């Protein structure tokens, strides 16, 4: 029955990600972020991405583990609040949900929405690859760049990471 | 400023990442190879304002290669007229799965 | 127009407004910066896969390694802020008065 | 969506384990079992107190080396192109830069404190 | 000695045996006896697609063996 | 904008070589060896024009070359070619080391007799 | 001496140093380059008839062009 | 051979689908029957809706999404 | 009587599943704790009977009160006891715990642990022998053999 | 029949976990000079079945401020992700023939860590907080080294596809081109699997079960089953990843028997390492892990980069 499945997974992503960015307690935010990263990996995987979504799932998720470690270490309230606790938190969460359901309504019962661009309402099996007899598998050769042609780029990226390491050590050392 | 020590030293370190029709790593095409070859053959020795006076048509052909916006417009109009005629009940068509 | 682009731009704008308005936790501000990173990631990656422009799939890996080291820098700054105070609230930052 | 089918079956299995835990066996007499237990005595407050931690550099260290894991992980697709020299050169340069940053923060006791 | 620990290991190893033999039985039960045509890349998927196109019943594993030469 | 035209169904009547994909992958060495000399003109048409709907006549020619190749390999030597491709058919995706004796017997057939 | 200050670390530096040094003196990088050049992923296209090129042959059976035989030949 | 088979198949879908369009839209005004989207005249590569439109769910689902999450 | 026959079968099943394991908590105040540690001896096993040491109180099946309960300890004893899975049993091990014993007088001794918790299975001794402790666990299992829980529930 | 294959994957893992609990208790008894469960049932077996029933009975129940959503969603995601790890595992032909499996292994292992993390936060009694941050530290340590050693051992022969890996395991096992890398990886699997307190600081006697201080008497089975599925999980992944058998071609039963025997005797070796050694230390884990494994792993990675150019052993990578 389903053919809008990337749009559907994107709606689940927008739900979890608005509830993420509505700022509850950051541990609930990280719950929202792991849900959002998982379904975003699902979006880019089911679009046709081979590995890069599972890659960013891994990387971005270990980053969220570090963010959990610091939000537990540094500062929490006497009682941490959840989405449905406060006036403002519940209000922003439900109005983000209302924007989501309202755009689903004004796409599914309409032709197009032009808030910033003419968005075409139908799922993205169009436009799409017409079965290229490749066997070179585009993302594999794509990340097989940065090494053959990518000379200067990995130089400045690794140099930025080395500078990042010495910068973090000297900021904590600056006492 | 826009310094091209890039050009002066004679090292192409940043030009290979520039557009389509550059060297994708094995000899493959992109989705819109030919339309960029059209637009770049139109707009080389041109002073970037008569590229929009004169090379407008071919660049818009490239933009409609990328987004396929009018194609989606036409296809959506066909689907919605299909829906209203099958809602009316005028010749529910059999052409798929048969003749 | 590939309708999924609408919801991803919607998620970007919501993550931006969440980055801008915030109650007390700078941790949550860094967290929304991480989310905005993810939004630009997914939009650029779906762009590159629609275009089959697979020579330049450098945008995802390099954008997120750089923005993640930015987030690491912010986390160390939050370590220093919570070291030289009790908590990391937006209040008790109102010194160095303009 | 076949792995989504497997995720669905495991979600149904996990929820049926929840319901067979809750609703089947016996009654639910509460009102002192819910009290927070530490080791035998009622403590002050609860958790969510500001719990100042030992390691500061180590989590950021994990983050940045996970980022260089991200740059290094396309090694098999590195190993098949006609530019063997740039391949081996930038591969050795990336791992050597990782070892250089590690060597700096190893020699400057960035791990020798509250580990 | 270990004379009595062997039945627990053996029963638990037959418990580990049954996913492999069950999975192989289901694969050979599902596709006309044929070991399953795993499709790594889009070349293999397009070849499998014309394979299931030339069958008639929309199942590739029939594979119409050397008889539509005519 | 501009108009386009398409070939009607008068032109699109070429009988497919409706054998399975596994045997078609299996005999591919000698499929490219004896036949597939004239189809490089088809390939040169296809690259130098980058216009399918135009090179369809040599598409008909390569399709009849393939059907003539299969007619020649069916009418003459031999029968255990059927055993050979159903031996390469089985092992999941095709590995050319799963079945070597039957490759050698089919090769000895077609070599010593054709 | 220089060995057992941190011995597994110095052993790691030794295998690291031979990993740095040893591909310079290497009699097989040329074989890796030849094999990696001679695996075509895409179609070797034909070309226009010729201006009588006495190369790039008429049939790939003919060994006029660049063939390979050293796979079975060690 | 696979190249020519794909050619005949996509030309068959294009001819039959423009006949489908010329049958199904021939009453609403505007709408030339088979004009190009583009200002030039070349063989544009299709989009899997110009080929696979209105094939009633299962066919387009097994065509455009099979390799992604099956086998 | 198919209904009461099924009730009897299922009640016998769940009672057997109860009397199988009985993993305790290692409470152990005084030298009856040392006797518990020598009930964890190779010459007298408890893992033959599924009696397995599980230190967290919220999953232990019984509570072996062993050692001299005092008034300074007794609020900690009951505030451990009151949070537990809903079937709960008490094995009072040793003359200190099950009636005061040698310190039955002499302030800051609760005169036996009967004044704090319900106590099912008494094993008396100073110390009880490990053989007697395992016999107390077996008779606890026979108390589990005579529950008739679901029979009472259905004929209610 | 795909639902039937789902059932023949979800059913044998349960019996695997239950009789693994039995073999834990019995091997641990015969190790510790005593005897295990011998009286009850046939020799032990129906007492782990009775343990499943016994822990079903115990009526789970919530703590004071323990927010119920996060609370009951932690061990459910634990057991769900601990099942869905076993999707691409090439028992002769796996469930989903993934084009990439080992990075999926790392992803779902990190998710198991998050499940332990969310349970330790939501249990909310300060000891679950202590144990949760101990888990966070030992995962700061053990997703760098295991992932990079993985990258090394897949660089020479694997290329992410486990069917091509079982093609590679024909002439020699991959224990011989990388044995010390394999030993460091076995240490890392024993750490990340969070069994064998040689490299585990969560179920100590210094704490009281920081992952399960007061969760609830019901889902202790869920969390318990998740960790022992982690044990079988990483031992099967070790048994596939390094060594094994050139299988009987198009014949599954011989390969399945030999793989099961190798994997389960290696799991007995794992349990036998648990039964032997004292517990470990926080700062000693950071010091030992980084300053002993990490430059040696980098050296093995660079030498396994250069070895396909030192000896032309570049893979035939599809
Ligand atoms: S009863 Fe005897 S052995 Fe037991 S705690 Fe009291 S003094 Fe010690």
């Amino acid at each position: 029955m389903m053919t809008y499945i990337v749009f559907i997974l994107s709606i689940i992503f927008v739900m979890g990600f608005v509830g993420f960015s509505s700022k509850p307690s950051p541990i609930y935010g990280g719950l929202g972020l792991i849900v959002s990263g998982g379904v975003g990996c699902g979006i880019v995987l089911n679009f046709g991405g081979s590995f890069l979504g599972l890659m960013v799932f891994l990387i971005y998720l270990g980053g969220m583990m570090v963010v959990f470690g610091y939000t537990t270490a540094m500062a929490t309230e006497q009682y941490p609040e959840v989405w449905v606790s406060n006036k403002v938190v519940l209000g922003t969460f439900i109005t983000g949900l209302l924007m989501e359901f309202l755009m689903v309504y004004y796409v599914l019962k309409d032709k197009e929405v032009e808030i910033v661009f003419k968005f075409n309402g139908m799922g993205d099996w169009v436009i799409y690859d017409t079965g290229d007899s490749g066997f070179f598998s585009e993302e594999a050769m794509g990340i097989a760049a940065l090494y053959s042609y990518g000379t200067w780029l990995v130089i400045v990226t690794g140099w930025s990471l080395l500078i990042g390491v010495v910068v973090i050590m000297e900021i904590t050392r600056g006492n | 400023p826009f310094f091209d020590v890039q050009k002066k030293l004679g090292v192409d370190l940043d030009h290979w990442m520039t557009i389509q029709s550059a060297e994708q790593p094995h000899r493959i095409p992109a989705r819109c190879h030919a339309f960029e070859k059209e637009w770049i053959e139109c707009a080389h020795g041109i002073g970037s304002i008569r590229a929009e006076k004169e090379c407008k048509i071919e660049f818009e052909d490239f933009r409609e290669c990328l987004l396929r916006q009018k194609t989606m417009k036409r296809l959506n109009a066909i689907k919605r007229q299909r829906d209203k005629l099958i809602k009316e009940g005028k010749y529910t068509p059999p052409p798929h799965h048969s003749g | 127009m590939s309708l999924v682009y609408m919801n991803i731009m919607m998620a970007f704008t919501v993550s931006l407004t969440g980055l801008l308005m915030y109650r007390s936790h700078l941790m949550s501000s860094l967290l929304c910066l991480e989310g905005m990173m993810l939004s630009l990631f997914i939009l650029a990656t779906l762009m590159i896969l629609n275009s089959h422009f697979t020579l330049a799939s450098m945008m995802p890996i390099i954008l997120l390694v750089f923005a993640a080291c930015e987030a690491a820098l912010g986390l160390s700054l939050l370590v220093m802020v919570s070291n030289t105070y009790g908590t990391d609230y937006v209040q008790n930052l109102n010194l160095l008065q303009c | 969506m076949n792995l989504m089918i497997t995720l669905l079956t495991n979600f149904t299995l996990a929820t049926l384990l929840v319901t067979i835990a809750f609703w089947l066996p016996q009654l639910n007499v509460y009102s002192e079992k819910t009290s927070p237990y530490e080791c035998g005595f009622d403590p002050m407050g609860s958790a969510r107190l500001p719990f100042s931690m030992k390691f500061f550099l180590v989590a950021i260290t994990f983050l940045l080396f996970d980022l260089e894991i991200a740059l290094l992980l396309p090694l098999p697709w590195a190993s098949q192109t006609t530019n063997l020299n740039t391949m081996l050169t930038m591969a050795l340069l990336l791992i050597f830069l990782l070892a250089v940053s590690l060597a700096y923060e190893w020699t400057q006791k960035g791990l020798e404190w509250t580990e | 000695m270990w004379f009595e620990v062997l039945p627990g290991i053996a029963v638990m190893g037959v418990c580990l045996f049954i996913p492999g033999m069950a999975t192989a039985r289901i694969h050979r039960f599902s596709n006309g006896g044929r070991e399953k045509r795993v499709a790594h890349y889009s070349y293999q998927w397009y070849l499998m697609e014309r394979d299931r196109r030339v069958s008639g019943v929309n199942r590739y594993y029939v594979s119409k063996g050397l008889e539509n030469i005519d | 904008p501009g108009i386009v035209e398409l070939p009607s169904l008068e032109d699109l009547k070429v009988q497919e070589v409706k054998v399975s994909s596994s045997v078609l992958k299996a005999a591919a060495h000698h499929y490219g060896a004896q036949c597939d000399k004239p189809n490089k003109e088809f390939m040169l048409c296809r690259w130098e024009e980058k216009d399918p709907r135009r090179c369809l006549e040599e598409g008909k020619l390569v399709n009849q070359c393939a059907l003539e190749f299969f007619r020649q390999i069916k009418r003459h030597c031999a029968e255990p070619f059927t055993e050979y491709w159903t031996c390469i058919d089985y092992s999941g995706l095709q590995l050319f080391r799963r079945c070597r004796k039957e490759q050698a017997q089919f090769d000895k057939c077609v070599l010593d007799k054709l | 001496n220089v060995w057992a200050k941190e011995p597994v670390l110095v052993a790691s530096f030794a295998i690291a140093g031979l990993a740095v040094i040893l591909p310079t003196l290497s009699p097989y990088t040329k074989y890796s380059l030849m094999i990696n050049r001679a695996t075509p992923y895409n179609y070797p296209v034909p070309l226009r008839d010729d201006g009588n090129m006495p190369d790039v042959p008429s049939h790939p059976q003919d060994p006029q062009g660049p063939s390979l035989e050293w796979l079975k030949r060690l | 051979l696979l190249q020519a088979e794909k050619d005949r198949r996509v030309l068959q879908m294009l001819r039959e689908n423009l006949e489908e369009e010329a049958t199904i839209m021939k009453d609403v005004p505007g709408w030339k029957v088979g004009e190009s989207v583009f200002h030039t005249t070349r063989w544009v590569t299709p989009m899997m809706g110009e080929l696979y439109g209105l094939r009633t769910g299962e066919e387009i689902l097994s065509s455009t999404y099979g390799f992604i999450w099956y086998t | 009587s198919r209904g009461e026959y099924v009730v009897a079968k299922l009640d016998d099943l769940i009672n057997w599943a109860r009397r199988s394991s009985l993993w305790p908590m290692t409470f152990g105040l005084a030298c009856c704790a040392v006797e518990m540690m020598h009930m964890a001896a190779p010459r007298y096993d408890m893992d033959r009977f599924g009696v397995v040491f599980r230190a967290s109180p919220r999953q232990s099946d019984v509570m072996i009160v062993a050692g001299t309960l005092t008034n300074k300890m007794a609020p900690a004893l009951r505030k451990v006891y009151d949070q537990m899975p809903e079937p709960r049993y008490v094995v009072s091990m040793g003359s200190c715990a099950n009636g005061g014993g040698y310190y039955h007088y002499s302030y800051s001794v609760v005169r036996g642990c009967d004044r704090i918790v319900p106590v099912d299975i008494y094993v008396p001794g100073c110390p009880p022998t490990a053989e007697a402790l395992l016999y107390g666990i077996l008779q606890l299992q026979k108390k589990i053999k005579r529950e008739k829980r679901l029979r009472i529930w259905y004929r209610r | 029949m795909f639902m039937i294959n789902v059932l023949t994957l979800i059913i044998p893992i349960l019996l695997a976990v239950a009789f693994l609990t039995l073999v834990e208790r019995k091997v641990l008894g015969y190790m510790q000079f005593r005897k295990g469960p011998n009286v009850v049932g046939p020799y032990g077996l129906l007492q782990p079945i009775a343990d499943a029933i016994k822990l079903f009975i115990k009526e789970p129940l919530r703590p004071a401020t323990s927010s119920i959503s996060m609370f009951i969603l932690a061990p459910i995601l634990a057991l769900t992700l601990a099942l869905t790890m076993w999707i691409p595992l090439p028992m002769p032909y796996p469930l989903i023939n993934m084009n990439l499996g080992v990075l999926f292994m790392l992803a779902m292992s990190s998710l198991a860590v998050y499940s332990i993390l969310w349970s330790g936060w939501a249990s909310n009694s300060k000891y679950a907080l202590i144990g949760a941050l101990r888990a966070v530290a030992q995962t700061i340590s053990y997703e760098v080294t295991l992932a990079i050693i993985l990258l090394s051992v897949l660089l020479m022969n694997g290329s992410f596809t486990l069917s091509t890996l079982i093609i590679t395991q024909e002439q020699v096992w991959l224990i011989f081109p990388a044995w010390p890398l394999a030993m460091m990886w076995f240490i890392s699997t024993l750490a990340e699997t969070n069994r064998a307190p040689f490299d585990l600081t969560e179920g100590e006697s210094e704490l009281v079960s920081g992952f399960n201080v007061e969760y609830a008497a019901g889902p202790f089975a869920l969390f318990f089953m998740a960790e022992y599925a982690n044990i079988i999980m990483m031992n099967i992944f070790t048994t596939t990843l390094f060594l094994g058998a050139f299988h009987n071609p198009y014949m599954p039963e011989l390969y399945t028997i030999n793989f099961t025997i190798k994997s389960l005797l290696l799991s007995i070796t794992f349990l036998w390492i648990r039964a032997s050694y004292p517990r470990f230390r926080y700062d000693q884990l950071m010091h030992l892990l980084w300053k002993n494994f990490l430059p040696l792993t980098l050296a093995l990675c660079m030498w396994h980069v250069s070895l396909p150019i030192l000896l032309s052993s570049i893979p035939p990578q599809t």
